[PDB]
């Protein structure tokens, strides 16, 4: 009867140790700095994968209805008449909406003419619905550049830091891409 | 706090179009958009990036096109002006109009002057663009920010 | 510059570093920039001062 | 079991409201019309409506107390509301908080 | 007409009451309880803000179970019917001035679920009125915060004199049907059943 | 020097009748240490928002103020201009009133609590008999609200929180007992003063160090702080069904018992208004101490900043400890409660009585 | 108020909202006390009908639909509807390809071991793993946004012939940093469970699921491997050259939540050693190394060839798909992965038949939830790690 007084008393020093070791790491916790960043102060710096708005050129198209099939739900419309004095079709008006898009990027693959483009833009909030059918000359506007703006503070991600970086917030100095590009590969060996 | 008075109804009425630079931490704009209210304007909120051509949109009428899926046809819808039909049925007390610009960060200095002549030209509506700003809440005539 | 030629990027503060792209527009002083990388075509704007051009 | 269908402006209630409270009760239908600040309404319009809703509960007859006939009548009753909206009619009120065109945009016939 | 859905058409103030309506719409803005109800990934996104990588938190915006202490719901998820009138209860016992942010692509509209699809809603904004409206599949965190300041830009625009406009009228009908009656649907009776144990 | 008795010159000077002008006088600090006490809530709420954001590594509140301390304040603001909504069900009076009964007797203890030989309110005979008997009140309360809530849910969670709440009433006055054996007395000044007669070697943290575990136990279980009663067997407690107005005077309530538990445990085991020092050689040494009150302000002020820094202490303890021991389940607290707490605790009151009754040299005599 | 406290058992009806981290799942409960006798589960609020979405598509617009069938990880069913009309037309896949896709198929399931226990933490104690982990799932977040494009599921990434884009220049060394951090967190992970208080003594007697039971009732994924039935499915068939590299399966002696807990935190371990064997092996090095010897060699001397391609055959959008059915297995998270697919000589398959993982462990889940605790049902809901848009779908 006697050991179950024991091993329960064994049972209550190793949570008590356990309490402590606890305290010990929580004590340890306060030490580290914070790694969250500010908005929209501090804004992330967008990579050359992350896709966003697509932008549409009145210019290089032909109006050859390849990309609508592509889709899945078929937003891009392609608004074409038929012309006697020519022999091809124009385009005359393009919309397409942005609140039933997926942002898979898929119809800018399958482009020959490379008509679509990538725009790194994700800030849009609207009050009302209704305008999301964007024009072509809403689409061809400039993007917005997170450097130009003297406001917000660049910070880069985790994997665009130089050597190995697990905090990623002071970046001393000027380097990025961690490894070599392939440019001075050919010029040494 | 800053106890803020009735100066910026004064400077809206005294020149056609004005930009204000607001924080964009969080929400400065609603109470010079509340005092406009309170001494008889009516607001109309409006997103500057999505607006296609100002010209179109704004003195004449456009074509919208649905996103149809292949079940229906292709469709046109008619839209009419924005401001003017704002304008039609509007007036309570008959004093003025405002246009307010969310996020006039993504916009060209072309239009603006197009603009600040079409704030002009009819005087019944007043424009209001919002830049991203810098620490401070202030005023500068949108002429002048064309200008310069 | 003209539209249709292609430029370089030689920034050191930028990630993008010695990249090829192609103009699109010209605009109150910024140029479009249409890089090339994988299956996507992305459009990241820059400066004049920037670029440079490369034949 | 409280059967009730509700979207955003027609609410068809199975029981019966007493002061402020429903209790459950298979033989009264309580319809309410736009509890929500987003059209402006009438007395002659409210009418038809009240009509339309009564010709929709007279020809529902000999089928059971099922959620899918009553959202089926909700949703008749809606199409009712769309078509007097568009038939000329009354429309959006310009005095709520939030101004959400859900049924339509106002466009030109020619 | 020629107009298709027409629009109907529809002062000196003081300083001390603009002084008090100022400090109302910033205790408003700084507190902004939130509810949290998702029902697929854009949980997961709304989630990762509330870790220690973007602080969620730090605009005064704290995770709370109760549909009753939340002045902003944030609707989130691929919406079934069947969860609809859930959607609508949940929206009704929560307190007058509430807002509503719906955050991603199949919740503002139809999303991918639009071409063939019978039982997703396509669009919460014929359940619940939308303030701000999100698009994206998924949207960045960063897009949510910048639906969080316009949020926050919305909410000043409010009126101390105005504030007559959140309630709803009456409007009560009474008719009577000749429906037929149902019986009970299933509660429980799962385990002890009599065709499970004793084989047909 | 004394405030009240030239206030009470000054007013025999200017003319009145020795009753109405002494009448008055009280309400003035009597709504100040109201009014330091909403100050001392602001303060801990700010207080374990951002300690709960440094242990996670992350930040508080910001962009509110400075630094987000008005983000108490604004909660404070905004959560009483909320709509109050009513469920579906009758005794709206007693839905009121229940929550009132649950805040009017822990605020009412504020009479007990010192902070120095005349900072207090309140020290007749007995001031642990009025915290015990009228923070044992609040369960009444609890099961008031938790009837007039009409729910299955929330009816059965304050029964498990009342049932929760009156277990550890009868450790928290045996660890009471125990020091009021060796204090031969029942009031704050006595305990305070038989700890402050010499400095570090008079205290009752190294006398009865069992007693102020189980003390410290039992607070930490009646306050909420390792319970969590606020999942709790639908979705809440004692929740889901009040308005903001119910929810911040609840939230009050919680800090106010928090702050009055943090000042107590130190007053009746660690001894604020104390220095390491003895008072009487530092007067020795710097003059003379008797009616000169250059020094006596910073004596006052002094005994404050200990008091202060204790309960601050006392505060960080308990909100690090909130989220460093794991949760534990209602029944295993409520079975380690009354097997731990109860047996050691009575044999140590019995070891207590045979120390007082062995030596009474260095105990009270 | 009208509570009547009667002699009958009360019915717990627990809501589809679940605010923790779970879906819609209403739950009923019937039980007299401080136990639980009976459950009934009742879904339908998540169920979109996917099966009518692949009545008329083709492959190319099916993939964002097929990696919206769940929200974990979603490339393992891109990985078998890039199997089945590869395996219905015959089509080769390049080796290096194979390699890329089972080293991301193993870093989704990560990120999907990762998000397990989380909430079954958090709903038994302390609630600080709950940052950490998030903060570990965001790393994999960033590195993904930097590969791709993306965090998770939304992310196209592959076709019939393979991949159609490639892996950046510092992927690679920031994944070699990934696997040399992964490793002591998880280690820290296994030292907060191997020696602790009453957490190991809770959950250790209240699933107790046998055999027999388990064979009978058709479990698939780590349970059927806590239960002690080696069927892994990357064993049974080699999926993409599964027989090169060294394996282990972890194996438990009984069938509960801690066994269930250390056999993902050993299988963490195990899918870390394999990424470091996919990272030894890649025959041609990164794309730094592919890049100088193909500017610096010839055209087609010994580089450039079949096997070191992005795709090696540029596939038609409208493809015809051969007449029959076929059906493929692949281990995944939670469990196997199967589609049941019959072409029959058109672009738009005629029945598109999907095998859900969790809808058929979601069965023990009236069998484990009797004779049980009301603060053990939070827990044993976790344990199954269940997920509605799955059992939904
Ligand atoms: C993490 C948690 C953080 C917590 C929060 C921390 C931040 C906040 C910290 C703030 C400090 C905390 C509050 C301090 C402790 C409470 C002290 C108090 O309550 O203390 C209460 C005090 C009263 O205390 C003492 O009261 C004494 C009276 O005691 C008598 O009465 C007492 C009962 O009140 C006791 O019974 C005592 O035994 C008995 O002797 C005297 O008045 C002393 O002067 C006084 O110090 O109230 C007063 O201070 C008097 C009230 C103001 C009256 C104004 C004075 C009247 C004006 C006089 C002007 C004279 C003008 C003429 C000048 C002549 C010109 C020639
Ligand atoms: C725009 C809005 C403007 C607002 C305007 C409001 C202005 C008026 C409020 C300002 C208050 C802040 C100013 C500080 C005053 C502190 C005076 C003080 O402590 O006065 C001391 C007197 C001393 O009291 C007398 O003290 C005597 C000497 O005893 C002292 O000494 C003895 C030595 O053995 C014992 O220890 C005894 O316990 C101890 O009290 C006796 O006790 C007498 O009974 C008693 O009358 O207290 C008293 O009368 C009671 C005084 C109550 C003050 C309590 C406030 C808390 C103190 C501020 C916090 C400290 C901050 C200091 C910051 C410095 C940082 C470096
Ligand atoms: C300077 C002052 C420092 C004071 C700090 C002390 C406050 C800590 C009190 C703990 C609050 C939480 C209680 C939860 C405790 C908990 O949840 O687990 C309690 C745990 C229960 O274990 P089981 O559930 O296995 O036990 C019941 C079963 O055995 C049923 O058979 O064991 C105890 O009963 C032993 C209690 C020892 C508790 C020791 C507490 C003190 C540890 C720190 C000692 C510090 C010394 C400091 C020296 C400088
Ligand atoms: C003279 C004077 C003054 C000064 C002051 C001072 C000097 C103070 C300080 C002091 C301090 C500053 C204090 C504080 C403290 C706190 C703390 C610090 C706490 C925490 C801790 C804890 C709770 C922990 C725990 C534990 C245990 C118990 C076990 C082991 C481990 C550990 C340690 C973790 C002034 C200016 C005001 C003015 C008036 C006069
Ligand atoms: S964007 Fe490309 S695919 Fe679409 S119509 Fe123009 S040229 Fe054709
Ligand atoms: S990204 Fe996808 S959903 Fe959006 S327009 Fe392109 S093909 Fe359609
Ligand atoms: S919008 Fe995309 S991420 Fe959000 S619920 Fe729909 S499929 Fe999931």
């Amino acid at each position: 009867f006697l050991n179950q007084i024991t091993n329960y008393a064994k049972e209550a020093v190793q949570s008590a140790k356990y309490i402590g070791q606890g305290l010990s790491v929580t004590f340890d916790h306060m030490r580290r700095r914070p790694i969250t960043v500010q908005y929209p102060y501090e804004k992330l710096i967008p990579s050359e994968r992350f896709r966003g708005r697509i932008h549409f050129e009145f210019d290089k198209c032909i109006a050859c209805e390849v990309c609508v099939r592509v889709c899945p739900i078929n937003l891009p419309v392609v608004d074409w008449v038929f012309n006697k004095e020519l022999k091809k079709k124009e385009l005359k008006h393009y919309s397409i909406d942005f609140g039933v898009c997926i942002f898979c990027a898929n119809c800018v693959e399958y482009c020959p003419t490379n008509c679509l483009s990538v725009t790194e833009e994700y800030e849009l909030a609207t009050y009302d619905r209704h305008e999301l059918n964007y024009d072509s000359v809403a689409m061809g506007r400039i993007p917005y550049k997170v450097t130009q703006d003297p406001m917000v503070t660049p910070i880069r991600e985790f994997a665009y830091l130089p050597a190995g970086v697990m905090s990623g917030h002071d970046l001393p100095a000027g380097a990025q891409r961690a490894g070599e590009r392939p440019e001075a590969i050919a010029n040494t060996a | 706090g800053l106890l803020a008075g009735y100066q910026f109804v004064k400077d809206l009425e005294s020149a056609g179009a004005l930009a204000l630079f607001v924080p964009p931490e969080g929400g400065f704009e609603g109470r010079y958009q509340r005092r406009l209210r309170s001494k008889g304007y009516t607001t109309l909120p409006m997103s500057a990036p999505g607006l296609g051509d100002l010209a179109a949109y704004l003195t004449q009428e456009h074509g919208i096109r649905p996103a149809h899926t292949g079940k229906e046809d292709i469709r046109v819808y008619f839209q009419p002006p924005l401001v003017t039909y704002h304008l039609e049925n509007l007036p309570p007390n008959a004093k003025g109009l405002v246009l307010w610009l969310i996020d006039g960060k993504r916009l060209s200095k072309q239009e603006f002057a197009y603009l600040a002549q079409l704030t002009q030209t009819l005087p019944k509506f007043k424009v209001v663009v919002e830049v991203g700003g810098d620490r401070v809440v202030r005023w500068e005539p949108l002429a002048d920010w064309v200008a310069a | 510059i003209l539209p249709g030629m292609t430029v370089k990027v030689t920034n050191p503060n930028d990630t993008y570093y010695q990249f090829q792209g192609i103009v699109q527009r010209i605009t109150d002083g910024k140029v479009a920039v249409l890089f090339e990388g994988g299956n996507w075509d992305k459009l990241v704007t820059f400066q004049a001062s920037e670029l440079e051009p490369v034949v | 079991m409280l059967l009730k269908s509700t979207t955003r402006h027609v609410h068809i209630y199975a029981g019966h409201v007493v002061d402020g409270e429903v209790h459950p009760d298979t033989e009264t239908l309580t319809l309410n019309v736009d509890p929500d600040n987003e059209l402006e309404w009438n007395e002659a319009a409210l009418a038809k409506v009240e009509a339309k809703f009564r010709e929709l509960v007279a020809n529902a007859a000999g089928e059971d107390l099922t959620e899918y006939n009553l959202r089926r009548i909700g949703s008749d009753l809606e199409h009712f509301i769309r078509s007097l909206l568009m038939q000329g009619e009354i429309g959006y009120n310009l005095n709520s908080r939030v101004r959400n065109y859900s049924l339509g945009i106002p466009r030109v016939n020619h | 007409p020629a107009i298709l859905n027409p629009i109907a058409r529809p002062l000196a103030e003081n300083i001390i009451l603009t002084s008090l309506n100022d400090v109302y719409d910033w205790a408003r803005l700084s507190s902004l309880w939130p509810l949290m109800y998702g029902t697929a990934c854009c949980f997961i996104e709304f989630a990762a803000m509330i870790g220690s990588r973007f602080d969620f938190d730090r605009f005064g915006l704290v995770p709370r179970n109760s549909p009753r202490q939340a002045d902003l719901i944030i609707t989130s998820g691929t919406i079934t019917m069947k969860m609809a009138p859930a959607l609508v209860r949940l929206y009704e016992q929560m307190p007058s001035p509430k807002y509503v942010i719906a955050m991603g692509a199949c919740t503002i509209t139809g999303g991918m679920f639009s071409s063939d699809s019978y039982s997703a809603v396509r669009g919460v904004d014929k359940l619940i009125p939308v303030d701000v409206y999100l698009p994206g599949c998924p949207p960045r965190p960063e897009a949510i915060m910048d639906a969080i300041v316009k949020l926050r830009k919305k909410i000043a625009n409010e009126h101390i004199n105005e504030r007559g406009n959140l309630a709803q009228t009456h409007r009560l009908f009474t008719a009577k049907h000749k429906m037929k009656p149902v019986p009970p649907i299933l509660t429980g009776q799962y385990l002890n059943a009599p065709s499970r144990q004793a084989p047909p | 020097i004394d405030l009240q008795g030239q206030f009470i010159s000054a007013l025999q000077s200017l003319g009145l009748s020795h009753d109405l002008a002494k009448l008055l006088w009280l309400p003035l600090p009597m709504l100040m240490m109201l009014i330091v006490a909403t100050v001392g809530v602001l303060v801990a709420v700010w207080l374990e928002r951002k300690i709960s954001a440094a242990v996670q590594q992350r930040i508080g509140p910001e962009y509110i103020g400075p630094l987000g301390i008005l983000a108490p304040l604004a909660d404070g603001l905004k959560l009483i201009f909320k709509e109050d909504v009513l469920p579906a069900n009758s005794d709206r009076w007693l839905f009121t009133l229940g929550p009132a009964v649950v805040v009017i007797p822990v605020f009412l203890s504020y009479i007990i609590v010192p902070f120095g030989q005349n900072l207090l309110i309140s020290n007749l005979a007995m001031g642990v008999f009025l915290w015990i008997a009228l923070s044992s009140i609040a369960p009444i309360g609890l099961l008031m609200a938790g009837y007039a809530s009409n729910n299955k849910y929330s009816l059965l969670g304050g029964l498990r929180a009342a049932a929760q709440s009156i277990s550890y009433e009868i450790p928290l006055a045996l660890a009471v007992l125990a020091v009021a054996m060796m204090s031969n007395g029942l009031g704050t000044v006595e305990i305070v003063e038989q700890q402050s007669q010499y400095g570090i070697l008079s205290w009752n943290v190294w006398r009865q160090p069992i007693g102020f575990l189980v003390f410290w136990i039992a607070a930490l279980a009646e306050c909420e702080r390792l319970p969590f009663d606020l999942e709790e067997e639908l979705v809440a407690g004692y929740q889901t069904e009040y308005a903001g107005m119910k929810f911040a005077l609840f939230y009050l309530g919680a800090y106010v018992n928090l702050v009055l538990s943090a000042l107590l445990v130190s007053v009746l085991y660690f001894g604020g208004w104390s220095f390491p020092i003895p008072l009487e050689t530092i007067a020795n040494l710097l003059g003379v101490s008797e009616t000169n009150p250059f020094l006596q302000i910073a004596f006052a002020v002094l005994g404050i900043t200990m008091t202060l820094i204790k309960a601050y202490f006392f505060v960080f303890l308990a909100i690090l400890l909130r989220w460093t021991v794991p949760r534990v389940r209602i029944d295993q607290l409520l079975d380690l409660g009354w097997k731990f707490l109860l047996p050691v605790g009575l044999v140590n009151l019995l070891l207590t009585a045979g120390l007082k009754l062995a030596f009474p040299v260095a105990f009270g005599g | 108020p009208k509570i009547e406290t009667r002699t009958e058992p009360m019915v717990i009806n627990m809501g589809p909202h679940h605010p923790s981290m779970h879906g819609v799942l209403r739950l009923m409960v019937t039980l007299d006390g401080e136990d639980v006798i009976d459950c009934e589960p009742v879904i339908g609020y998540l169920h979109r009908g996917m099966e009518k979405i692949a009545e008329n598509r083709t492959n190319i617009m099916f993939i964002p639909y097929v990696s919206r069938w769940d929200y974990a990880a979603g490339m393992f069913n891109e990985a078998v509807t890039v199997n089945a009309p590869e395996k219905l037309a015959g089509i080769p896949v390049p080796k290096r390809a194979s390699y890329i896709r089972v080293i991301m198929l193993e870093l989704n399931r990560i990120a999907n071991h990762l998000l397990w226990l989380g909430p079954f933490l958090a709903d038994v104690g302390a609630q600080t793993p709950f940052f950490y982990i998030f903060r570990e799932r965001e790393y994999i977040y960033d590195l993904f946004e930097a590969a791709t494009g993306m965090r998770f599921i939304n992310n196209n990434y592959f076709r019939i012939g393979g991949v159609a884009a490639d892996l950046t220049y510092g992927w690679v060394t920031k994944c070699r940093d990934f696997c040399d951090y992964f490793l002591p967190k998880v280690d820290e992970y296994e030292r907060l469970i191997t020696n602790n208080p009453i957490f190991v003594r809770r959950l250790q007697g209240v699933g107790k699921i046998s055999r027999e039971e388990a064979i009978n009732w058709g479990l698939s994924g780590p349970m059927l491997r806590a239960s002690g039935v080696k069927w892994d499915l990357r064993k049974v068939d080699h999926y993409e050259c599964y027989d090169d590299f060294d394996w282990d399966v972890p194996v438990a002696t009984e069938g509960d939540c801690l066994a269930r807990y250390i056999v993902r935190i050993q299988e963490m371990r195990e899918s870390v050693k394999i990424i470091r064997q996919a990272l030894d092996g890649l025959p041609g090095g990164p794309y730094e190394n592919l890049e100088a010897k193909r500017m610096l060699e010839g055209a087609k001397s010994e580089w450039n060839g079949f096997d070191y391609q992005y795709i090696g055959k540029k596939l038609s959008p409208t493809f015809k798909i051969p007449k029959g059915e076929h059906y493929v297995r692949v281990e995944s998270g939670k469990g196997e992965l199967g589609i049941y697919l019959i072409g029959d000589d058109n672009v738009f398959p005629w029945r598109w038949k999907i095998r859900p993982p969790d809808f058929n462990n979601l069965q023990v889940l009236p069998q484990l939830l009797k004779g049980m605790k009301v603060a053990d049902i939070v827990a044993i809901l976790g344990s199954i790690d269940v997920i509605m848009g799955s059992v939904d779908r």
